RNA sequence: AUCUUAGUUCAACUUUAAAUUUGCCCACAGAACCAAAUCCCCUUGUAAAUUUAACUGUUAGUCCAAAGAGGAACAGCUCUUUGGACACUAGGAAAAAACCUUGUAGAGAGAGUAAAAAAUGAUCCCAAACAUAUAACUGAACUCCUCACACCCAAUUGGACCAAUCUA
RNA sequence: UCUAGAGUCCAUAUCAACAAUAGGGUUUACUGGAUCAGGACAUCCCGAUGGUGCAGCCGCUAUUAAAGGUUCGUUUGUUCAACG
RNA sequence: AGAGAAAUAAGGCCUACUUCACAAAGCGCCUUCUAAAUGAUAUCAUCUCAACUUAAUACCCACACCCACCCAAGAACAGGGUU
């Protein structure tokens, strides 16, 4: 049990966390076909797959509204000076 | 090993007798050495239900050394369960009156607090000095180390290792010495 | 319970996948109803999911009877001798077929608490640990404080 | 009595001698925390109980990705000793619509691809 | 710095200091060059492996069988090969992943042998002067999977 | 009795608790925007989900009914002849 | 001299005051 | 509130069905002249909240942290308030409802952790021991792992099944 | 525990006032006796020791000691008290 | 340091007295085992949480029966004797 010196070296602390023992395919056929892969790999994919969905779709949210704060300055800083004519 | 079944099965579960010396060794432990031992706690086979447990031979039991003032301070204690038979007697005391009675005590006290305990207690053999009759010499395998390492005094140091360590200081001349 | 139940080890029946695996399941009775209610289940899987059954395993003989005349029944007997039956009164297309792949894809010994989950018959390859193992010897066989 | 807590700001305030303690920066902070559960909402107040279960932090350790405004940090001051919080890094950038299927948190904060 | 022998100036264990590796490494190339030539002829006996399976890790060897509580959707005496190989070894070798051995160095075959459902387990919760008592039967389905060979080659 | 002894352990475990929780206030002193730029970001998904729970809550109704399931219910005299 | 909740005797066994170690031991050196 | 405090009715809380759209958290602003915090909302994280139809059930609980009033600032004392726990699971402090750790439930002969060890008067003392071999390990029904999932609260309320008998 | 006040001189041979540090209770107004007794010591006696202002047995205090012992009667019964 | 005498407590007995009478008893009888010396830390000194030296036996104790009778043994069973 040494989770400590595994996290200290960029590792899972649990083992059974992601590493090879969890995820690559437990057998195969005889002959070399791989097998349907099992239900635990699978549930693991869709859940890193919404985490990096939610990742992305929160990193384009902040994005466009740092993007929106700019174009209301401009639109409030610069028509001003429509003010400032005639 | 490709011994038969029998054989085999006589071999992995059989009996060892551990010599363990006690010269100025605290009762401690070698209670906690005789312990593992008896128990069997020292075989990859154990099991609480399987009597792995071992034989113990503890001899100079008579010249074992506490540690501290215990000597005059731990106190045993019994009860005859007649009115007025609370006994509260010194180590000294009970070393002087029986001379195996505290690493049994102690070996007693560290063993499981179950019915086998009586069992483990049979193969405990305790012998106040260095004799030991032929029918358990004639059955002892190993000799498990002592666990305190006996301090040496100033008469078994010889003159190489005395005038190896340095001499710290310096007296006047003048003194008596 | 387990201690109010037997108990055995695991095992095979014949070293089964050792040389060659062979089906234990060699027979199965089914006693469909013509006319019953209770055998509406059997008779549906009689008249669609039987003939492929027997397709797929060619070595169960599978009789079918019509003579409970009330109540249905598959009685499974396997090569060692096991029998074991089950009921398929007022039951549904669906669960006879996955009971009947359930019969044929077992051994037909009991149903009891498998003690080990794994056993091995050469269990030990450096030789089985025996107290002298690890342990040192010394010169001519001396025991302890020993003379000669 | 026993009532919720405002913690001044003042402890809110990286020093010279903690920026290079945390691999931070003043400039450019990081867009998304990474954060876990490490205590149990039970024993707490309610005011603490109701932030868990809206932050998504209902489970044990299961990490979960927040914001880093302070719409959210306001909730997270207020559950700061329940959780641990870590941000995000991204050494190879947000994923494609390819490469949604193939990521990977490693327990250091670094979002991959293909392993 | 110096200090007079005591009993404190040392500490009470050994100085182990290890070989200098420029030699260590040559030892090490020479003692699995014997072990590789020990596999090429055939000096070996029975193997056993410690694969890993469904989640557990189980010490095998060959026509052994083992019993896994979850069903393998594989029909009855299908071969198949246990990857994961933690550990393989011999009467005088045995080879130790980091922590998975490579798919070629070790071959573990298994076959189904029989698939069937446990045997029923009991769980009741009971809880005093509430009135409160359950009962339900669980028989959670498994198979036997026998190990037909470890075989070995001499990729190292 | 009452008093207690605070062990090693506990003073370990304790310090392991308030480094965690140090770090926890070093990764809130550096947010990404401010309170004005934030406002009004997420305004068209927070609309638009519950949009979603609106739309779920008011769909509720009983389902259809069929003929061939009141039909199917004489299968229970089904007879082979 | 009551006693005090046990969370509260370990913040304080916790946060004790620990003295900076002089340098040089004053009885071998001045 | 009650010829009422051994009970009832109303409210508050709970449950079901149904309709609709905002509910909770929440910065800045704002609330008097004579310390903790509280109230109120834009955003933000969320998915709940209000309304309608229809019933029962609980009600003046114990302990712990805190601020007060009464009895010393005590009598393990009566009472009010904010919070937690209990009356629900599990592991720890010796036994342990009330302290610390932990919740959503099944199988495993897998794994990582949480809390968690003492310092220097009256029957019969009460674990046994240990000064110095490198700090890590141990430790749950928490979490991960392979498979399966409706399958751990009282009063109450909703739902799915059903033993045996009679009749068509 | 400070002795500070005394004691024919002098705090320590005795009380030792207040206070402080300790162990222990205070319920009413606007349950004994016989029988058998188990146990603690904070000791009444017996035992051992220190000082004494006992110049000595005994006295006085102080330390230690729980193996043993610790009476019979008149009057009366919140259970004690008085008396031979 | 001894010697007598008495009581009590425990244990036991019945020669005498006493109540009684093949015996059981007491009111009777018997037995009971903290002051020194040397001396350092602190060279004198100092008794030393310095080293170091001084101030209970007795009792029981036979592997192998038991029908009958007797008994100072006894509730039954056991135990002693039957030459
Ligand atoms: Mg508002
Ligand atoms: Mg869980
Ligand atoms: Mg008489
Ligand atoms: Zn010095």
């Amino acid at each position: 049990a040494g989770g400590q010196w595994r996290l200290q070296q960029g590792l899972a602390a649990n083992p059974s966390g992601y590493g090879p023992l969890t995820e690559l395919p437990d057998w195969s056929y005889a002959d070399g076909r791989p097998a349907p892969p099992m239900k635990g790999q699978l549930r693991r994919k869709a859940e890193r797959e919404t985490f990096a969905r939610r990742v992305v779709l929160l990193s384009q949210e902040m994005d466009a509204g740092l993007q929106a704060w700019q174009l209301r300055q401009q639109k409030l800083q610069e028509e001003q000076r429509k003010q400032e004519n005639a | 090993s490709s011994f038969s079944r029998a054989p085999q099965q006589w071999a992995t579960f059989a009996r060892i007798w551990y010599l363990l010396d006690g010269k100025m060794q605290p009762p401690g432990k070698l209670a906690a050495m005789a312990s593992i031992r008896l128990q069997g706690l020292h075989k990859p086979v154990y099991h609480a239900l399987s009597d792995c447990g071992d034989h113990v031979v503890i001899m100079n039991t008579r010249h074992i050394a506490f540690s501290g003032n215990k000597w005059e301070q731990k106190v045993y204690s019994s009860h005859t369960g007649y009115p007025g038979g609370f006994r509260q007697v010194t180590a000294a005391q009970l070393h002087l009156r029986d001379p195996v009675a505290i690493v049994k005590l102690a070996i007693y006290g560290m063993l499981p607090k179950n019915l086998h305990r009586r069992t483990m207690m049979e193969r405990l053999h305790l012998f106040p000095d260095e004799y030991i009759p032929e029918d358990i010499l004639k059955n002892l395998v190993e000799e498990l180390p002592q666990p305190r390492k006996i301090p040496k005094r100033l008469d078994e140091y010889t003159q190489e290792e005395i005038d190896a360590f340095p001499r710290l200081w310096t007296p006047p001349e003048d003194y008596r010495l | 319970t387990a201690r109010g139940t037997p108990s055995r080890f695991l095992a095979s029946v014949l070293h089964n996948g050792l040389g060659r695996y062979v089906q234990q399941l060699q027979r199965l009775s089914f006693s469909v109803s013509r006319d019953g209610a209770s055998s509406r289940g059997a008779r549906e899987f009689v008249e669609r999911e039987v003939i492929d059954f027997a397709r797929r395993n060619p070595g169960v003989v599978i009789y079918v009877n019509s003579r409970p005349c009330c109540v249905p029944r598959v009685v499974a007997e396997y090569l060692n001798g096991a029998v074991r039956e089950e009921s398929i009164h007022c039951k549904s297309v669906e669960e006879i077929s996955t009971l009947v792949q359930k019969l044929a894809d077992q051994s037909g010994l009991d149903v009891i608490r498998i003690r080990k989950p794994f056993h091995t018959d050469n269990p030990s390859i450096q030789g089985q640990w025996h107290p002298f193992t690890n342990k040192p010897t010394t010169f001519r066989g001396l025991r302890p404080r020993e003379v000669q | 009595k026993f009532t919720r807590s405002r913690i001044p700001e003042k402890v809110f305030q990286a020093s010279p001698e903690d920026h290079e303690k945390y691999g931070g920066d003043p400039q450019n902070p990081h867009k998304l925390h990474i954060v876990t559960r490490i205590k149990s909402t039970r024993r707490r107040p309610y005011w603490e109980k109701d932030i868990i279960k809206m932050l998504g932090l209902e489970k044990a350790h299961t990490p979960q990705v927040h914001k880093n405004i302070p719409s959210v940090n306001a909730k997270l001051k207020v559950v700061k000793h329940l959780i641990r919080i870590k941000p995000l890094k991204l050494p190879q950038g947000l994923p494609a619509e390819e490469n949604m299927s193939n990521t990977c948190l490693k327990s250091t904060g670094e979002l991959v691809v293909q392993w | 710095g110096y200090v007079p022998k005591t009993s404190l100036s040392s500490p009470p264990w050994p100085e182990v200091v290890l070989p200098d590796p420029v030699e260590e490494t040559r030892h090490h190339a020479e003692v699995v060059k014997k072990v590789n030539e020990m596999i090429v002829t055939g000096q070996y006996g029975r193997l056993f492996a410690v694969v890993h399976f469904a989640s557990r890790q189980w010490k095998v060897t060959s026509e052994d069988l083992i019993l896994i509580g979850n069903e393998l959707d594989l029909a009855c005496g299908e071969r198949i090969r246990l990857e994961k190989v933690l550990l393989v070894g011999a009467d005088n070798f045995t080879l130790l992943g980091k922590p998975l051995l490579g798919k070629d160095l070790v071959r573990v075959e298994a076959t189904v042998i029989e698939k069937t459902e446990s045997w029923p387990r009991i769980i009741m919760r009971f809880r005093k002067r509430k009135n409160f008592k359950k009962k339900r039967i669980v028989t959670t389905p498994q198979t036997v999977l026998r190990i037909n060979s470890i075989e070995i080659a001499p990729c190292l | 009795r009452r008093p207690r002894f605070v062990s090693l352990r506990a003073k370990q475990n304790m310090i392991r608790r308030l480094e965690i929780e140090a770090e926890n206030h070093y990764w809130l002193s550096m947010p990404y925007m401010t309170r004005e730029q934030e406002r009004g970001h997420a305004a068209v998904r927070r609309r638009e989900a519950f949009e979603a729970i609106k739309a779920a809550a008011t769909s509720k109704f009983p389902p259809h009914r069929f003929i061939a399931d009141q039909l199917d219910h004489l299968n229970v005299t089904k007879k082979w002849s | 001299r009551r006693v005090m909740h046990f969370q509260r005797q370990k913040l304080m066994a916790v946060t004790e005051y620990i003295p900076p170690k002089p340098a040089i031991h004053p009885s071998c050196l001045p």
